[PDB]
């Protein structure tokens, strides 16, 4: 019958590692980089566009940064279209808890959700599964501002500063060197900037191949704004950093 | 649904997705379990090839299952936090229909059945996960320690210890642990917890934590400078 | 390769090796046939005695559906009878609906759609039997013949089995030598000859004989088994023919 | 070889290989023994053991009052069949106060056999079986195989050695089905059939399975010191 | 089943709930406990249907349980309401609905402010200073209309709620057997023995 | 039916009536109306009468199975709640049971635990439940103290049946009298109210309402 | 890779072959029949010496007059037992009556060959059944995950089990009593094991009809295991 | 019986590849050359007609296919996939959107409604990807015009002006010469025609040629009057006629 074409996506090696993950995570290790950095006032999100074109459409466009809720946003790394499928997911499940207790949704909750339909991803159903590493960024009256990661395994861990995709070997190294714990927002935007800068395959660092984000106390009084920054305010603040 | 089956039988004899699963513990990082003469410790390693990390937001190795009954474990993170929340449910569960708490032998019973049907179920693979389980019965005195496998078989354990390395540890407990005397206090019980992982660690620092449970739902995590105390003690007698 | 490995598998060819294989089981099994007459049609089978043991007259391998079809095959005996209670519900179903008898080309397409739907998947086997059946509806005499791929056609006479060829020779001399038609008692007469006369392509064991027909006059449209004084009248002529 | 991976597959000769390996495990189980006269109908089973510590394997199942068989092979499989058997003739007990023809017993027995031959995921049954039975057009002995093959027979025999039995009742065929109105004579017919296909070991008292079915007699199965006096 | 009170004060929550279950024409108990501590700081009393209020309640204990287990964190009373609220929205479509009207009581530690929730079986939730179910509301409504005030005391909360007992065993038919009083504050739950 | 049992300082007391009924004819004078669950739990029957026959040993099948499982004997917290989540679940589909789950355990001591057909389950010293359960609740009402002796204490609860037994119509037959303490359930045996009732009479001297 | 549910050329299933292949890995257990009751004992065989060993629990109660012990992959076995239980409790319900010993061994049998592509995969364990009722009185039963049952006077399972089971040939008789089977279990165990034999790393339990299935204390059994090796020096 | 392919057809390589993904990528570039431009105005897609047999009538095949009044797409790689996409994408459109808010959904969610149609069947059971890329001109109120590429893994980014299968290097490579931000739509329908003869080998005429707009709202096209706010479909079809009177003055 069907056994014949069956690859067996979710077995053990003689190892005991997950093939299937093992891959998945090879795959997204060629994916454009993506930083988050949590400040004292603050996290920064920051992305590196996959090789991009002259002709792309620069300002209407989104890859890499997207919105979860008001106070929580996802930076990408790996297969765009299987992301779509769990960010949506994550957009729903955030609304089911405020729907249900009238409170937006906790950070950690949300993303041990989102990291529970992974593993079962790799445990049943003989799926494949999703080639896909986040960066979660978020707010909540608990924790405060709070850095977390999920990988294709469904694990996730809380970070100060992180990196994902492309180069994390040599990223993490730098992030390790220069961060420190009473860091101010400023300061982690021109960290996230300098690390793309030095870890990029490209020649230069410009404009037109970075998403980037903030999430802030910065609105007025006790409230959390997010600001996903168009290309003349990425152009700007690269200026400004003097990396162009 | 997804049917095939993936847990089966060798020609000799072995159920080798089962076996693997076990390989999946032996590489996570260690974890070791020592009950007194009136409290349990939960002892665990924290790998650092990871720092920048965030500590008071990632999730702890030690899990409350009810306010007298905690779980670690050692393996796969992902496949944990499933078998964590089937134990949560079922202890609320237990409470509602038979109005009192789970005993740990019942709990542990549970979470070993689970880890037994995966090995029996078309269509899934074996928990990468063996736990050590730890409380107190209710309106019980006497401590409890059991632990759990891939394969489903459970047992009670005076002092035990799972995941990388914990074959040099297990080595160090055999000899340390009296059965006829064990650890009369929570500072003995703790100290001998963090002396076996000082075997296998590297450094006394952000790499251990320490869980102590004690009789009627008194549980407490210890914080870096309380274990950094018993490193620090425990390393000046060793100069000897 | 392994293009034979996996039913509904095209070969490079363009062909499916799996019924192509499922062909060899049917041309294994004993020898089968079917004669269309004036008005009606005669069913014939081989029935090898394996043993003294074995009670005659009572392992009956021609089967009835609904009253007036009468099926036979060769190969893979339980795989007929799978066709036969399909057919059985296909015929149960059709008269329900209809009220009318079913139609013996249509019944001929119920069958032939059904062993078409066992070539379409690998998760079910083709059948390992050739079908000859047939009977009397409203348009006259019917004769058809149904192959493991799922194809079929109408038939003057058709034969399959391990003397396949010999009958089909001796079938081919009787379409030549009775342009007008054959009657249904002659054509009893000739159904015993030729299963006799295909019984040398199998000649270790010695056989029982199997009649069955369906005619317009003689058995008033209706399937019967041929017994006693015809059936022993059968056998004569075709003891008389051979030497 | 490359076409025995399951049964949905056939050989290039056109062979069923896995029904050819359930085939194959009815001749490692052990003999038994059937035949009938016109008024009767009678199993003979030799029953085996694991050691001289163990208990002698049963091998023949009551189906019906009037109807019943023995196994050889895969006794599981036989519980199976023996079980649908059982609901078959009661099916046609209930609804329609009809004890079911032993000739319907066999057609049943085989459509449910080779469902099992042309599905994926499925087995064949492992087993066969010898089903007697007294109905009304007299007594009857059918032989199952898994394959689906029935076969109505005077007598037969199934298991290890059981062409020795088979020859000899070939031989006897014309004395035995003319034992009418006499049980102990067709039953001491039937064990001189068994006996053989018998090799180094003899018939004892725990070791013969008798059953016997027919005009006044219903199926009742005979073990122990019951079966003495056919030694 | 029958009489359930709440008052919410400056600094507590006050709920009153009669001890009485009555069946035909006989009390079969005089001591009962209408309510159930969903969290340290958050205490849901109940009434309605037989059968009904204790199951309902219990399921709710469980779930709440079963949050503060996996998040190691307490609910606010507003968003235990909130859920509640929402158990009996659904119920209200279902085959058979659940008849059980529940007030909640609470204190929320992160605003140091008490809060008192009161759900009908409908799902129909108001925050109130002060609340009751069943034929209570008809006495009890209008007498702290009148004697509440928005900053009173955990004891001046008392007698005004000795105050509506007295009105309630004076004017209402049936006998309820008095009433179990628990205090919900920053320091968590408490029963008041002698009432 | 009457059915009573209460708690006092001896353990408790279980007393019932053995009459069936069907409208205003009288089905049975000798029904059991006490099921013994295991040696320390007695279960209380009245209403439907396969509802409580067919339910109690069902309940009593779940407690065998707990001590299987569970290596020890079943609470009556536990058990009364096994009975009264199953009710539940018929909630509307018409069961008529009132039951009382009586027994000894260790860590509870002597327990009554009230549970019927609508979900009520309710813990208590005392409880009457049946057709003459107001009957029943008179007579031990009045007389009921915690420091009566087992031997008043068996007495109070055969007079309170009897006492319902004569004025209920729909309760009579004979007492089935129980006793449970710390080592078990004890069967105090059956009393015809043929026989009981002139005796009562007689040597207590009331009854007076009666024809002598 | 090939179907769960395939058969070999000799005619064999290889899942319930490769099954069996895992019980003779297991940990010994063995169990004698007599008139006056059945003796049921095993090898606990702890992993380690920091591993409570009452812990282990290798013989288990179905009912008050049916005992089970088990060899093999031992976690297979807890649907096995909550499955006889069931089926013992459950006829008792429908039939105000002791199920007999051979109906509830039938009833586990039934689950082996519930499995292909239902469970995945045959059990890994082996069960011996020891009960008692009125019809046919004291009885042993070997259930296997093939679906098979036989009756024995005396059975061992294990990894020493053909070294045991040529020992009970020998000393088997029908007149044996109960207090002799308990020597015999125990002298017999001590023989296959690896470790030497103890009150902790081997346990007793018996079923009579008067008293019914109980398992031994560690304190009665070490008064055996005392008796066994004073008689054994007596000649 | 049944479909028992319950699991998935496409998996991670050991390099980190997803296999069948790349061989539809493959199949994409076998596929026709096809392009879209983004003008200020309105937006122009275009591709050839490349006919089976000159005895088939290509007029009844339709590669540039409508899927709202203000949206169209067209595609390279195989076409029978392409048809049931449009198919799907035209009801999604509907069960999806317009049978919610009473509205036809913006360009951009339509087209992440096809995309998860397309992913689905690259994690699915029993199934394999979809082999074709297409590109989804639009308008709508809020975001004006634009212009998406989808690929067979689900992906999908805006463009300026893009194309795809067999010629697409060349042609991307002269559109990124001759675009500007102040092009017009006529001057955008232009340089597609130049651009698109240099992937075209035989025949270069209306007949040939397949090409539609995105553009002003054409009120002639709607079916019917009488409602000011419904002014008709952005979406048009260039006719035969219309490309040849363009190929003149070329
Ligand atoms: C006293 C006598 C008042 O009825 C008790 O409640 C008694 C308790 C009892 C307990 C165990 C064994 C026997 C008796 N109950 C009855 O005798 C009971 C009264 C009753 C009848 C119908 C009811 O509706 C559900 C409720 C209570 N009598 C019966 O159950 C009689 C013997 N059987 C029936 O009426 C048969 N009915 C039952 C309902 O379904 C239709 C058939
Ligand atoms: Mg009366």
């Amino acid at each position: 019958g069907s056994r014949r074409y069956d690859s067996r996506t979710t077995i053990f090696s003689p190892e005991g590692r997950l093939y299937q993950v093992e891959y998945a995570l090879e795959s997204i290790s060629h994916a454009g980089t993506a930083i988050g950095i949590m400040a004292s006032d603050g996290i920064v999100l920051a992305a590196e566009r996959k090789v991009t074109s002259t002709l792309l459409e620069q300002d209407t466009s989104t890859e890499k940064l997207y919105k979860l809720n008001d106070k929580i946003a996802v930076a990408v790394a790996g297969l765009t279209a299987d992301a779509e499928i769990l960010i949506n997911t994550a957009r729903i499940h955030a609304q089911n808890y405020l729907k249900t207790y009238n409170e937006d949704i906790p950070v950690e909750i949300l993303v041990r959700r989102l990291s529970d339909i992974k593993q079962g991803y790799t445990q049943h159903g003989g799926l494949r599964p999703f080639g896909v590493s986040f960066i979660y960024a978020g707010y909540d009256d608990r924790y405060g501002y709070q850095l977390y990661t999920s990988n294709p395994s469904g694990n996730y861990t809380g970070w100060k500063a992180i990196s994902v995709g492309a180069n994390t070997s040599a990223a993490q190294t730098l992030l390790q060197m220069d961060y420190k714990d009473d860091m101010k927002v400023d300061d982690a935007i021109e960290l996230a900037l300098k690390t793309l800068s030095k870890t990029t395959d490209s020649s230069a660092l410009t404009y037109d191949r970075l998403e980037f984000a903030t999430i802030r106390k910065g609105a007025n009084d006790g409230e959390v704004y997010q600001k996903i920054f168009k290309p003349q305010e990425i152009k700007d603040i690269l200026v400004k950093t003097g990396i162009t | 649904g997804y049917d095939r089956a993936l847990s089966i039988f060798s020609p000799d004899g072995h159920i080798f997705q089962v076996e693997y699963a076990l390989e999946a513990v032996k590489r996570g990082t260690c974890a070791v379990g020592v009950k007194g003469k009136n409290c349990v410790v939960l002892g665990c390693e924290r790998r650092s090839t990871l720092k920048l990390q965030d500590t008071r937001i990632t999730p702890s190795k030690v899990s409350k299952i009810d306010s007298h009954v905690v779980l670690s474990f050692s393996g796969l993170n992902a496949d944990s936090r499933i078998l964590i929340e089937k134990a949560r449910v079922e202890a609320q569960s237990h409470r509602l229909t038979l109005e009192d708490p789970v005993t740990v032998e019942y709990l542990t019973r549970y979470v070993a059945g689970v880890q037994q049907r995966y090995t029996q179920s078309g269509g899934v693979r074996p928990f990468g996960v063996s736990t050590l389980i730890a409380g107190f019965d209710p309106r019980d005195d006497e401590p409890k320690l059991y632990q759990t496998e891939p394969s489903g078989i459970y047992s009670s354990w005076s002092a035990q210890t799972i995941g990388r390395n914990s074959k040099t540890v297990r080595e160090f407990l055999e000899k340390n642990y009296d059965r006829k005397e064990p650890p009369a206090t929570v500072e003995e019980c703790v100290k001998l917890t963090v002396r076996s992982l000082l075997e296998v660690v590297q450094t006394g620092a952000k790499n251990i934590e320490i869980t102590v449970v004690k009789p009627d739902s008194d549980i407490v995590a210890l914080s870096s400078e309380e274990i950094n105390q018993y490193v620090t003690q425990i390393e000046q007698e060793k100069q000897e | 390769t392994g293009y034979d490995l996996s039913n509904s598998v095209f070969s490079p060819d363009g062909r499916n090796f799996q019924v192509e294989y499922a062909v060899k089981a049917v041309e294994n099994g004993t020898t089968s046939i079917g004669i269309k007459c004036n008005d009606g049609v005669v069913f014939a089978v081989e029935k090898l005695i394996t043993s003294k043991l074995l009670v005659p007259q009572k392992n009956v391998k021609i089967q009835v559906v609904d009253r007036h079809i009468g099926c036979v095959y060769s190969g893979l005996i339980p795989d007929g009878r799978h066709l036969v209670n399909r057919g059985r519900e296909e015929a149960a179903s059709f008269k329900k609906l209809y009220k009318t008898p079913i139609p013996i080309p249509a019944f001929a397409d119920r069958l032939g759609q059904y062993v078409q739907a066992h070539t379409l998947y690998n998760s079910v086997r083709p059948f390992g039997v050739s079908t000859i059946f047939g009977g009397v509806d409203k348009n006259g005499a019917h004769l058809y013949m149904l192959e493991p791929s799922g194809s079929y056609w109408g038939y003057k006479g058709a034969a399959t089995g391990k003397g396949r060829q010999s009958a089909k020779a001796e079938l081919e001399k009787l379409v030549d030598h009775h342009p007008e038609g054959l009657s249904a008692r002659e054509a009893v007469k000739q159904a015993a000859k030729i299963i006799y006369l295909a019984h040398e392509d199998n000649k270790e064991k010695d056989f029982e004989l199997e009649i069955s027909w369906c005619s317009l006059s003689e058995t008033n449209g209706l399937h019967k088994f041929v017994k006693g004084d015809l059936l022993q009248e059968a056998i004569d002529f075709a003891q008389k023919e051979i030497n | 070889n490359n076409y025995d991976g399951d049964t949905v597959t056939f050989s290039p000769t056109g062979r069923l290989f896995q029904v050819e390996y359930a085939l194959e495990a009815i001749k490692q189980g052990s003999v038994t023994v059937g035949l009938r006269s016109n008024t009767h109908a009678v199993l003979v089973a030799l029953k085996r053991n694991a050691d001289e510590l163990s208990s002698y394997q049963k091998k023949i199942i009551k189906c019906d009052e009037h109807m019943g068989l023995s196994l050889a092979g895969l006794a599981p499989d036989a519980r199976v069949l023996s079980n649908y058997l059982r609901q078959q003739c009661n099916y046609s007990s209930l609804v329609f106060n009809r004890k079911l023809a032993v000739e319907r017993a066999g057609h049943l027995l085989c459509d449910k056999a080779q469902k099992n031959t042309q599905s994926y995921g499925g087995r064949p049954y492992g087993v066969g079986l010898l089903i007697i039975g007294y109905d009304k057009s007299g007594a009857h002995l059918l032989e199952f195989q898994p394959s689906g093959n029935v076969t109505e027979l005077y007598g037969t025999a199934i298991g290890a050695r059981s062409q020795g039995a088979k020859t000899y009742l070939e031989r006897t065929l014309d004395t035995f089905i003319k034992i009418d109105g006499n049980p102990d004579e067709l039953i001491k017919a039937g064990v001189e059939a068994i006996s053989q296909s018998l090799r180094d070991e003899s018939l004892t008292v725990d070791n013969l399975s008798i059953a016997i079915v027919g005009k006044d007699t219903p199926f009742t199965i005979y073990d122990g010191e019951a079966v003495a006096k056919y030694i | 089943m029958d009489i359930i009170l709440g008052i919410r004060v400056q600094d507590s929550v006050i709920l009153a709930s009669s001890k009485a279950v009555t069946r035909g024409i006989s009390v079969l108990k005089d001591s009962d406990d209408k309510t159930r501590q969903l969290s340290p700081h958050t205490l849901m009393s109940f009434a309605g249907e037989a059968g009904d209020t204790v199951q309902f309640a219990e399921y709710i204990q469980a779930n709440i349980q079963l949050y503060s287990i996996r998040e190691d964190y307490e609910l606010s009373p507003q968003a235990v309401s909130s859920f509640v609220r929402q158990e009996l929205a659904k119920s209200i479509r279902s085959r058979r609905p659940y008849q059980v009207n529940v007030l909640i009581g609470g204190y929320d530690k992160k605003k140091n402010k008490p809060e008192l929730y009161q759900i009908d079986y409908l799902g129909t939730k108001v925050e109130l200073p002060y609340g009751a179910h069943g034929y209570s509301g008809f006495y009890t409504f209008s007498l702290l209309d009148h004697h509440y005030r928005p900053d009173m005391t955990t004891e001046e909360g008392l007698d005004l709620l000795k105050l509506c007992v007295q009105e309630l065993e004076k004017r209402m038919p049936m006998d309820f057997k008095g009433v179990i009083v628990k205090i919900v504050d920053k320091d968590g739950i408490r029963q008041v023995d002698d009432f | 039916t009457t059915t009573l049992a209460f708690r006092f300082q001896g353990g408790i007391i279980v007393a019932v009536d053995s009459r069936a009924t069907a409208g205003n004819w009288v089905a049975s004078q000798t029904v059991k109306k006490v099921i013994e669950i295991n040696p320390f739990l007695l279960g209380t029957a009245a209403g439907g009468a396969a509802d409580c026959q067919f339910w109690e040993t069902w309940l009593g099948s779940q407690c065998r199975l707990h001590e299987l499982r569970e290596k020890e004997r079943i609470s009556v917290a536990a058990a009364s709640k096994i009975l009264s989540n199953l009710v539940y679940q018929y909630k509307g589909a018409g069961l008529s049971m009132g039951t009382m789950i009586c027994g000894y355990t260790r860590k509870e001591g002597p327990t009554i635990y009230y549970v019927d057909s609508d979900g009520t389950r309710l813990k208590g010293d005392i409880f009457c439940v049946g057709s003459g359960q107001t009957f029943a609740y008179g007579v031990l009402d009045s007389n009921y103290k915690w420091d009566l002796s087992v031997e008043d204490a068996l007495y109070l609860g055969k007079r309170s049946i009897l006492a319902a037994a004569h004025r209920d119509a729909y309760s009579g037959g004979s007492v089935n009298l129980y006793h449970v303490t710390e080592d078990g359930w004890i069967y105090h045996g059956n009393h015809d109210v043929g026989e009981l009732f002139w005796k009562v009479k007689e040597e207590e001297g009331s009854f007076n309402n009666v024809i002598g | 890779d090939r179907g769960v549910s395939t058969f070999s050329p000799e005619g064999r299933l290889f899942q319930v072959e490769y099954s069996l292949e895992a019980i003779k890995l297991g940990s010994t257990a063995i169990g004698i029949a007599t008139k006056e009751g059945v003796v049921l004992g095993v090898e606990k065989r702890a992993t380690s010496p920091l591993l409570e060993s009452d812990s282990i629990e290798k013989i288990v109660e179905i009912d008050r007059h049916i005992g089970c012990a088990m060899s093999g992959l031992t976690a297979d076995a807890r649907s096995m037992i909550e499955h006889a239980r069931t089926a013992a409790v459950t006829h008792n319900l429908y039939y105000d009556e002791d199920i007999n010993v051979e109906s509830l061994t039938q009833s586990v049998c039934d689950l082996a060959l519930r499995f292909g592509e239902l469970m995945s995969r045959p059990f890994g364990v082996a069960l011996l059944i020891a009960g008692h009722d009125a019809d046919d009185g004291y009885q042993l039963f070997h259930a296997e995950p093939s679906g098979t049952f036989y009756r024995y006077n005396a059975k061992a399972i294990g990894s020493g089990s053909e070294g045991a089971q040529a020992e009970l040939l020998n000393e088997w008789h029908s007149s044996l009593t109960l207090k002799e089977a308990e020597l015999l279990v125990l002298k017999i165990l001590k023989q296959v094991m690896e470790e030497k034999l103890d009150e902790n790393n081997a346990q007793l339990s018996c079923i009579t009809k008067q008293d019914g299935f109980k398992i031994y204390d560690n304190e009665k059994t070490a008064e055996l295991i005392k008796e066994l090796k004073e008689k054994e020096a007596a000649e | 019986m049944t479909d028992r392919y319950s699991f998935s057809l496409t998996t991670f390589s050991p390099s980190g590849k997803l296999g069948q993904i790349d061989y539809a990528l493959t199949a994409v570039k076998q596929g026709v050359t096809s392009l879209g431009i983004k003008a200020t105005n309105g937006v122009v897609i275009a591709t050839e007609k490349k006919s089976s047999s000159p005895l088939a009538m290509s007029e009844t095949l339709s590669k540039v296919s409508l899927l709202t009044p203000d949206i169209g797409a067209v595609y390279s790689g195989m076409g029978p996939d392409y048809r049931v996409l449009v198919d799907k994408s035209r009801k999604v459109a509907h069960t999806s959107y317009k049978r919610i808010y009473g509205e036809y959904p913006p360009t951009k969610l339509l087209v992440s409604e096809v995309a998860k149609i397309m992913q689905e069947a690259t994690q699915s059971g029993g199934v394999r990807p979809f082999g074709v890329s297409l590109l989804i001109a639009g308008h709508d109120e809020f975001n004006g015009f634009s212009l998406y590429q989808v690929d067979p893994s689900g992906s999908y980014f805006p463009w300026k002006a893009t194309a795809i299968g067999k010629g697409s290097v060349a042609a991307k490579t002269f559109l990124e010469k001759r675009w500007n931000d102040e092009l017009e739509l006529e001057d955008a329908i232009h340089i597609a025609l130049l651009t698109l003869k240099e992937s075209v080998e035989g025949e270069f005429n209306g007949d040939t040629i397949e090409l539609a707009i995105i553009g002003d709202e054409n009120p002639d096209l709607l079916g019917y009057t009488g409602i000011p706010t419904d002014k008709g479909p952005r979406f048009r079809k260039l006719t035969s006629q219309e490309i040849n009177d363009r190929l003149e003055a070329l």
